[PDB]
């Protein structure tokens, strides 16, 4: 055997719905992701706007 | 410093107010009529020879 692979792991509707509710799924958590980092940003850019004004 | 900085901050929001209000439009009017007459001012009678 040169190559096996597992190919289309489904049902059919399945194929849509699983993607589907992953692809929500990993939208929300990376805006949790954005919210995290801006957070950080935000926190980052005090410390260096009192580092300045100091 | 930094105390002077957020100092800066804290003065800006607390003194600044304003408030605002504005309408506008673009008043534009144009009219095309005509001053006709719907009336019996008086009649006058003529006749014709």
């Amino acid at each position: 055997l040169d190559d096996v692979s597992l190919t289309h792991l489904t049902f059919g509707k399945e194929f849509t719905e699983a993607v589907e509710a992953k692809q929500v799924a990993q939208q929300e958590a990376e805006r949790a992701r954005f919210v995290v980092e801006k957070a950080e940003q935000q926190k980052k850019a005090a410390i260096i706007s009192a580092e300045g004004d100091s | 410093l930094r105390k002077i900085r957020a100092a800066q901050n804290i003065s800006k929001t607390i003194a600044t107010s304003q408030n605002r209000i504005y309408l506008t439009a673009d008043n534009l009017v144009l009219n095309l009529q005509d001053e006709s007459f719907t009336r019996g001012s008086d009649s006058l009678i003529k006749g014709k020879k």
